[PDB]
């Protein structure tokens, strides 16, 4: 029954990791402006 | 300050901040003395002026 | 007891971890995304 | 209460908290006196 | 001993009041900080002296 | 705050027998396991994070 | 970070002084740590460089092989208590169950250390002999210290500057792993417990559960 | 190195630039002596030659007070920590040897030596030797040598030197020929001396106020700062509990 | 004279029986008796490095060998000054008793209880001074790495060249004497576990049956 917990914890860490490295990954340069 | 009452009905917020440091606190929680609170306030006021 | 329960509610479990496999797969997923990001860093 | 040596100054003490609120209001007087430059 | 401390505290109140009403005006005065240096030093030295006096008078009062 | 809790004999413990006491703290628990488990746990009523 | 050239980092920081004339910074792992000067002759320098690198690789392999089994033993994998701690792993082959990889009855299950060491001698003698020639069946003649080719299927040795900084990464990680391996041999001699168990007991109370707690174990008696 | 921070027309003052103008310093302080901070509010500085005259008194005073501060802090600390010093507290050390008393030397690490020297002979040798070394200071003549500054120097080495800063036998470690490091160590020495003499005045005042030694003062202050300080020891006892 | 130890006919490691002297050891530097039967000093710059770490080893062995017996010399009849810690190879346990680390039996001296803190201060300070030794700083920078003598020589002494030669071979011989004696210290700690002065007293009581032959049975693998 802990299998559901493992699956949801894995997908939550996956989405959070996408967020963390997406904003670590030179986010302010993703702009059309001169900056 | 009213000394005979427990010290939370007098609308005082930061004398609990000094009293949590135990400065003038009895065994059961009696206030005992108010001079540490007074000297704390005056030192803060002089520091504020400078 | 009448049913099998996780019985981890409370007890001060860090990050809600009660078995080591969950912490290992959390670290594995974060490390996998980190390896992908690191090898594919500097755009190219 | 204050100790015996400081008891007569308690009414002078009893007006302080409004002074920080008067500081931003003094800043408003400043900004109006410079005619909102 | 109580009267000495009370008079010292009253003088300290008046000195701090004078400092409050004077320091910003003297500072923002055009060519005033370089000419009122002596009186500002006198006021600050007196202010600190009365503070230390009330401090040493607490232990006798 | 360390100096006050261990060497200046202050701060009130509410959990002393009889209704608490101002207690000079001896042998504080500084271990990384309990401190970090205190900082990385859930913020709900099961444990409370901080 | 300019790991080559004259401006390379040194083995004592700014207080390093002058690096040796026979070490100008062509090779990875260069910091000028040459207090005794064992590497004066370039041939001797080459032999020591190969020895250092082979030991770096072996130390990295030993580091994972000494950390992973006890981690799995404490993480639900049914290792026996005998083979969970590395210096006693060789004693697991003397038991009735044999050598159970990952605590599995039908996995490996070897009971003849004589034949195990015999095939080990044959296989590793062949491997090291093919290493010594620089020529193997199906492998042409090239650099003996850095073969690549069949040993680099990924193809990360193609680009020069990344290959050089990866050389630096490899030699520095090897030096870290050999610190670790010598440390593990030290705790094995002194503590008699696994290194992860040593760190675990050190985290319980770092004030007393450190290296100073074992200073009086080897003291002689009259 | 870095002599501009202490020497030159622009230097550290007793007040910063926002409160003290650079023209309020009197003319005879232009940044050439050690400790030049421009702090002469009264009429004691007058001119540079009188400044140079008081410089000798100031430097010898600073060194004497520095020796006094060290020889005050060390023996009382040894007495409070367990050493058999027998009179480590500084303002009772003369009361030991009146009738038949003695003293003990704790010369680290091999101290604990019982001194049988009487006070009269001690005072005699002290006054004679200090008078002799003072005459050597003011007139610049020394009978013998064998100093680590230079091996077996003659008597005529003090002539041609500088008063209050003579090189040679008084520099056993040398390292004072270079003017930059010499001036830096000069400013360091004079600031260390004023720190030491302010300390000395504090030890005397705290002695006369609390009646105990200053190491005992600071150890009790660290034992409890609010339960042992200026206002606490000047309060007296108990203090009615003010509700 | 000088030529007794720096000439081509100098003192050797066999006196007049050192016919096959190595060619590179001509007697220029202190010592140079020719005892290089292993031939490990063939290369010149390596011979320089080995000589420098020789003099460093010699000086710190002089400190060690002299400081071995001084607490045991000051040991009294029963030991109020020091208990079991008067012996050299039991000195470290002077930090773990109930009182602290007293230098000469009293709380006024040293009196430390944080071995970790004194370890950190020792490491930082003397690693820094090793950096000064190999690079330079407050004392001197461009001087001889082995023989600076500027701030460390304040008592004259070092000014005369034949005096340099004489009391430099005095250095190397005193250092080697302490070096050999220190080997004696460690091995008598191993084979007996008894202090040097008490072993000396036991031998001078009866040299006949008290010798290392009395402990030759101790290492027998029964
Ligand atoms: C050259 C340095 C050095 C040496 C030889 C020793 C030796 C010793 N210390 Mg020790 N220490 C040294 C430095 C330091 N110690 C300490 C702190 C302590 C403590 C706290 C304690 C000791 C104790 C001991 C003894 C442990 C009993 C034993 O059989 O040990 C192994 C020794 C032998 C088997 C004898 C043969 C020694 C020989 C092989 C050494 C020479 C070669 C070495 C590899 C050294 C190489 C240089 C570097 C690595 C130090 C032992 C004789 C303990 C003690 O006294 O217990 C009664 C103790 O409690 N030491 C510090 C920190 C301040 C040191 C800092 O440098
Ligand atoms: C954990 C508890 C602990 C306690 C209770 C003490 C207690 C003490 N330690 Mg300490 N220590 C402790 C831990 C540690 N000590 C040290 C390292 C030392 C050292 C190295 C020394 C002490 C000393 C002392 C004593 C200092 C008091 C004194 O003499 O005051 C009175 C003295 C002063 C206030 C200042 C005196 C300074 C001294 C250098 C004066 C020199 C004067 C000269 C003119 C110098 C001239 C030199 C050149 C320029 C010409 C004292 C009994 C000292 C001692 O034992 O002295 C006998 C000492 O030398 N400790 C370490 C390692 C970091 C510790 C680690 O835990
Ligand atoms: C140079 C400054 C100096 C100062 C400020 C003091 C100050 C003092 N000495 Mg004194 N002494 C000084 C120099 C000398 N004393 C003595 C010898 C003594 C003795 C024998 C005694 C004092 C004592 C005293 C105290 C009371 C008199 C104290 C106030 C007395 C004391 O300590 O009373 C408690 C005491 O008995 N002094 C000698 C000759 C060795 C000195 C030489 O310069
Ligand atoms: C035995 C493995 C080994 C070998 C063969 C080498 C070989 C070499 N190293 Mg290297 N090194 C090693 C381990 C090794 N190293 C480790 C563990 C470290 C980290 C401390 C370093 C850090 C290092 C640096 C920073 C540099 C070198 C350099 C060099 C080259 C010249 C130095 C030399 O000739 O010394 C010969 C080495 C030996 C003869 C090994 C002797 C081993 C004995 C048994 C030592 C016994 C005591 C020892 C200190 C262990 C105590 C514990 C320890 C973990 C602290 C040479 C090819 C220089 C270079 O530029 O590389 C090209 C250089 O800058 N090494
Ligand atoms: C983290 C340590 C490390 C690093 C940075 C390198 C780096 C390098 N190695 Mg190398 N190697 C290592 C460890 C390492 N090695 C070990 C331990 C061995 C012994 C098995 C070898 C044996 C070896 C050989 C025979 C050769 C190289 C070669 C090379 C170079 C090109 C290959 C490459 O870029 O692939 C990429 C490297 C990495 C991505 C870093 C490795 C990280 C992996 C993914 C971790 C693996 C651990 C995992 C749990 C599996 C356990 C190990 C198992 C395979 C036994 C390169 C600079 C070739 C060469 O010399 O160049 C011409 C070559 O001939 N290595
Ligand atoms: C580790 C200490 C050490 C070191 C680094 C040196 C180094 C050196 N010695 Mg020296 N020596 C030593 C100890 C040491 N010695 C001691 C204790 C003695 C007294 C017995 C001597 C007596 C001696 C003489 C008479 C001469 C030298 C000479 C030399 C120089 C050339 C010889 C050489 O390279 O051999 C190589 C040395 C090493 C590679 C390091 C030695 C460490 C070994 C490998 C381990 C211990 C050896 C052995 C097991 C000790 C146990 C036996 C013991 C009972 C003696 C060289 C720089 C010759 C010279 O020209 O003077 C400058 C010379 O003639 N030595
Ligand atoms: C008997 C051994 C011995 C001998 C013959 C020498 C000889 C020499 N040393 Mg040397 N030294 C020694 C031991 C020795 N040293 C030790 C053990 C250390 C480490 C502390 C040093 C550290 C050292 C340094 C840093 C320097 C020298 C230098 C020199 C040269 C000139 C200065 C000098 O020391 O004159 C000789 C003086 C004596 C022989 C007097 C020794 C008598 C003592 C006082 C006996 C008492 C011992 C005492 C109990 C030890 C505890 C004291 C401790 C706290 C320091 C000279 C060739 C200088 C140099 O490099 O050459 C230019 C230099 O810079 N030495
Ligand atoms: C904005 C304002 C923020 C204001 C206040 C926020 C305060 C605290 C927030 C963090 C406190 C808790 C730290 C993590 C601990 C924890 O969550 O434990 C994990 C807990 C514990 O989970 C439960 O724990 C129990 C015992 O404690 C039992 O073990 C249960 O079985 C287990 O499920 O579950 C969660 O709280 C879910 C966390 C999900 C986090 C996703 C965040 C994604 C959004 C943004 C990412 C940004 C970066
Ligand atoms: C450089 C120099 C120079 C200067 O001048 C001088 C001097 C000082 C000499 C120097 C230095 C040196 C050094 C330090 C060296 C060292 C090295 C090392 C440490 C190595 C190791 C190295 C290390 C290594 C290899 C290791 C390895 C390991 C191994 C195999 C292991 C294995 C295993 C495992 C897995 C587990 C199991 O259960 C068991 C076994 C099976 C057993
Ligand atoms: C030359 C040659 C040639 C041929 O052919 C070959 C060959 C053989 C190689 C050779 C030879 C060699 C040799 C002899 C060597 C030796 C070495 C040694 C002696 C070491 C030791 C060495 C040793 C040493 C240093 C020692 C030292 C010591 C010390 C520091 C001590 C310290 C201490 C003290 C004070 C006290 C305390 O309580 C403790 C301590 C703290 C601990
Ligand atoms: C009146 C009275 C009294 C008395 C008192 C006294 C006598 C004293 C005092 C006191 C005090 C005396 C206090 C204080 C304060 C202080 C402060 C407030 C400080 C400060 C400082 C700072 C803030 C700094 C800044 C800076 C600079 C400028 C430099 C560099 C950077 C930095 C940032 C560090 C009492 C309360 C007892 C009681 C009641 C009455």
């Amino acid at each position: 029954m802990l299998t559901l917990k493992i699956f949801v914890y894995t997908v939550v860490t996956f989405f959070v990791g996408l967020f963390i490295f997406g904003f670590l990954s030179n986010d302010p340069s993703r702009n059309p402006g001169k900056g | 300050f009213v000394p005979e009452k427990p010290m939370y009905e007098q609308g005082l917020i930061l004398l609990p901040h000094i009293a949590t440091l135990g400065y003038g606190v009895g065994p059961g929680g009696e206030v005992l003395d108010t001079f540490p609170y007074f000297v704390s306030g005056v030192l803060h006021l002089i520091s504020s002026a400078v | 007891l009448v049913d099998d329960r996780m019985n981890g509610d409370g007890t001060g479990l860090p990050f809600g971890v009660n078995d080591g496999i969950l912490g290992w797969v959390i670290a594995g997923t974060l490390g996998t995304i980190w390896a992908i990001y690191f090898v594919s860093q500097k755009d190219l | 209460k204050l100790p015996e040596a400081y008891a007569p100054f308690s009414p002078i003490v009893d007006v302080l908290p409004i002074i920080p609120v008067l500081f931003i209001l003094l800043a408003f007087v400043w900004q109006a006196s410079v005619s909102f430059r | 001993m109580t009267s000495i401390l009370q008079i010292a505290l009253l003088g300290l109140v008046l000195v701090s009041f004078a400092l409050v009403v004077g320091v910003p005006v003297v500072f923002a005065s055009p060519n005033g900080w370089t000419e009122n240096k002596g009186v500002v030093f006198s006021g600050l030295s007196v202010w600190f002296l009365l503070v230390f006096a009330v401090g040493v008078f607490n232990s006798f009062a | 705050l360390v100096l006050k809790a261990l060497y200046f004999g202050g701060v009130y413990d509410t959990w002393a027998p009889g209704g608490g006491d101002v207690r000079i703290i001896s042998n504080p628990t500084t271990n990384a396991a309990i401190i970090f488990g205190y900082i990385v746990k859930s913020p709900f009523g099961g444990d409370g994070w901080i | 970070s300019a790991w080559y050239g004259p401006d390379r980092p040194l083995f004592l920081g700014s207080l390093s002084g002058e690096p040796p004339s026979y070490l100008t910074g062509e090779f990875p792992g260069d910091y000028g740590w040459d207090t005794a000067g064992l590497s004066a002759d370039p041939t001797t320098f080459a032999r020591y460089r190969t020895i250092e690198l082979i030991h770096a690789r072996w130390a990295l392999l030993g580091a994972l092989g000494i950390i992973t089994p006890e981690l799995l033993a404490k993480n639900g994998v049914p290792f026996s208590e005998d083979g969970a701690i590395w210096f006693k792993a060789g004693a697991e082959i003397f038991k009735e169950g044999g050598l159970n990889y990952l605590g599995n009855e039908n996995l490996i299950h070897a009971q003849s250390i004589l034949a195990t060491l015999a095939v080990q001698v044959i296989v590793m003698g062949a491997a090291e002999g093919f290493r010594a020639n620089g020529e193997a069946p199906g492998v042409e003649g090239l650099d003996p210290l850095y073969p690549g080719g069949p040993f680099d299927p990924l193809g990360l040795a193609d680009d020069p500057e990344a290959f050089a900084e990866l050389k630096v990464k490899e030699i520095k990680n090897g030096r870290l792993a050999m610190f670790s391996c010598l440390g593990f041999f030290v705790q094995a001699i002194v503590t008699g417990k696994g290194p992860i168990q040593n760190l675990q007991d050190h985290l319980a109370d770092p004030g007393v559960n450190n290296a100073f707690a074992s200073a009086t174990k080897f003291v002689p008696t009259p | 190195p870095d002599l501009e921070k202490w020497y030159g027309p622009d230097r550290k003052l007793f007040l910063p630039g926002g409160l003290l103008d650079r023209d309020d310093v009197p003319e005879y302080l232009n940044g050439e002596l050690a400790g030049d901070y421009g702090y002469d509010p009264l009429g004691l500085g007058k001119d540079e030659e009188q400044v140079e005259k008081y410089r000798a008194n100031e430097l010898l005073h600073a060194r004497w007070a520095m020796l006094a501060a060290a020889g005050i802090i060390i023996p009382e600390g040894l007495q409070a920590n367990g050493a058999d010093i027998k009179g480590g507290t500084w303002f009772e050390t003369g009361a030991e040897m009146l009738n038949g008393g003695t003293l003990n030397y704790f010369a680290v690490p091999f101290g604990v030596v019982q001194n049988p020297l009487p006070l009269a002979a001690v005072t005699l040798i002290e006054i004679v030797l200090l008078g002799a070394v003072e005459k050597f200071r003011v007139d610049g003549t020394g009978p013998a040598g064998f100093s680590p500054g230079v091996g077996k120097f003659d008597s005529d080495i003090f002539d041609g030197l500088d008063k209050l800063y003579p090189g040679g036998p008084f520099d056993p470690l040398n390292l004072a020929d270079d003017p930059e490091v010499f001036a830096e160590l000069q400013v360091k020495e004079i600031k260390n001396g004023r720190l030491a003499m302010i300390a000395v005045l504090a030890f005397a005042i705290q002695s006369y106020v609390t009646g105990e030694g200053p190491y005992a003062n600071i150890t009790k202050h660290l034992s409890d700062p609010f339960g042992y300080n200026l206002l606490t020891v000047l309060q007296g006892d108990d203090r009615v509990p003010t509700l | 004279t000088i030529n007794q130890f720096y000439g081509p006919d100098r003192n050797k490691w066999l006196g007049p029986y050192s016919t096959n002297t190595p060619p590179y050891l001509t007697g220029e530097f202190p010592g140079d008796y020719g005892w290089d039967t292993a031939g490990l000093s063939a290369d010149p710059e390596t011979f320089k490095r080995y000589r420098e770490l020789e003099l460093i080893h010699a000086r710190w062995a002089l400190l060690g060998a002299l400081g071995m017996v001084t607490p045991e010399l000051l040991q009294d009849d029963d030991g109020i000054m020091f208990g079991e810690s008067a012996i050299w190879f039991k000195a470290g346990a002077a930090i773990f008793q109930e009182g602290g680390l007293n230098y000469l039996g009293n709380p006024s001296l040293i009196h430390a209880q944080n071995i970790v803190a004194t370890l950190a201060v020792q490491v930082v300070l003397m690693g820094l001074v090793e950096g000064y030794r190999v690079n330079g700083g407050p004392a001197g920078e461009g001087l001889d790495p082995l023989y600076p003598g500027e701030a460390f020589d304040p008592l004259g002494l070092a000014d005369d060249p034949e005096a340099f030669a004489e009391l430099k071979v005095k250095e190397i011989k005193n250092g080697r004497l302490a070096m050999f004696a220190c080997l004696g210290f460690f091995v008598q700690a191993i084979v007996t576990g008894k202090g040097p002065i008490e072993n000396l007293t036991d031998h001078l009581a009866n040299p006949a049956e008290n010798n290392a032959f009395a402990y030759a049975t101790k290492f027998t693998p029964q």
